[PDB]
């Protein structure tokens, strides 16, 4: 299951009752994990440091995440760039930068598991199948994914996809293997 | 299964208002989020609006404050209420929608597209 | 709205420690995120702890003495600061990223953490 693509489709809970959250919260403070929530955040300071923040610095893995997340253009823009200082005092973002801000600061962590509870969410079909595919499928395709989304095209590209019922009930298997149930 | 159908478009003298709709009609289950796209000639296409279907909006800067989505669940049909139109937004206007054939996860359906034209 | 205020500053001496803690008020309910920040006297302020969901981080000068946690049922986060330098001397401010609908943040008051030589 080391280095895959793991998609967890059906009742996988909303907001802060998220079936990951919930799970990140039994867990709260036995490798490392990065988790990216469905709601993005940022805390006053550099563009740089809302995404490296906490983690030791690689100048290639920093400028490969940008690309990656769709911030290249963003930043480039902004007349300081990453040295650009966000919040009421500085610059105010967009849903769509901040959600992609998230993203790069949970996907720069170098950690062992990476719980994506649906960061798209708020990104539109344009960004999101772009994202989803330079981020997700080639940037991390050698990190084990755990990804929670609701679009077929999520399923259709993961090595393994996970359906889960209200109930006891769930679907372990591939998209394939999927479809050749009760065709 | 699922075809998604506009209307709402049309010729307007600049700084007029204009409500665009688009209902889905299929086997849905339940719509996530829904969009309106727009694609004027010499150009790609790119975002007007974005709804979700916990009710967050999000507008392209270029339509901000003129612009604005909303959606009938009940009706199964996404709206895009624009006012005080400006030649520049001229284009063809894309209704993009995740709809549930299936219970658990969403497929993406793309509209024909209406065309909306500016006067003077 | 959100209202922050920051108790347990105080002066110490060098290898000591001290509990600040951050105490939300108002829509807590929509905080995502908190920030631990330091400000010395006519300098920015700089992050020293972030904590949310998933999530704890920390300055690289501070790792190995800071921890940052939380008790939802008080609306309080804490900054344990053990092995105390005198360069930890500032003011320690929390900031709170709310998402009500709309997204902001908000900042807190300020509490004195002053460290002594030994």
């Amino acid at each position: 299951e080391r280095g895959q693509l793991l998609a967890v489709a059906g009742s996988t809970g909303a907001g802060k009752t998220s079936l990951l959250m919930m799970i990140m919260g039994e867990l709260e403070p036995s490798g490392r994990i990065s988790f990216c929530p469905q709601f993005s955040w940022i805390m006053p300071g550099t563009i740089k440091e809302n995404i490296i923040f906490g983690v030791s610095y690689d100048e290639y893995r920093y400028r490969s995440v940008i690309k990656a997340c769709q911030l290249e253009e963003d930043i480039s823009k902004f007349p300081e760039k990453d040295n650009t200082v966000l919040g009421e005092g500085g610059i105010t973002l967009s849903g769509g930068q901040r959600a992609r801000i998230s993203l790069a600061r949970a996907v720069y962590k170098d950690a062992d598991l990476y719980l994506l509870d649906s960061p798209f969410g708020y990104l539109d079909v344009l960004t999101e199948k772009e994202i989803f595919e330079s981020c997700v499928c080639k940037l991390m395709a050698n990190k084990t994914r755990i990804l929670v989304t609701s679009k077929m095209e999520h399923l259709k590209k993961a090595d393994k996809i996970l359906i889960l019922h209200e109930g006891s009930s769930y679907f372990y298997g591939t998209f394939s293997e999927l479809q050749n149930l009760q065709p | 299964q699922v075809q998604l159908q506009e209307s709402g478009g049309g010729l307007v003298q600049a700084g007029g208002s204009l409500r665009l709709s688009c209902a889905a009609s299929g086997s849905i289950f339940r719509i996530d989020a829904m969009g309106w796209y727009r694609q004027a000639p010499g150009k790609q296409r790119e975002l007007v609006a974005h709804s979700t279907s916990g009710g967050s909006t999000d507008y392209a800067d270029s339509v901000k404050g003129r612009f604005t989505i909303s959606r009938d669940n009940a009706k199964n049909t996404v709206y895009l209420q624009m006012n005080s139109l400006k030649p520049e937004d001229t284009a063809v206007y894309y209704c993009n929608a995740d709809v549930r054939t299936r219970w658990y996860a969403s497929n993406n359906y793309w509209g024909q597209g209406t065309q909306v034209t500016v006067s003077s």
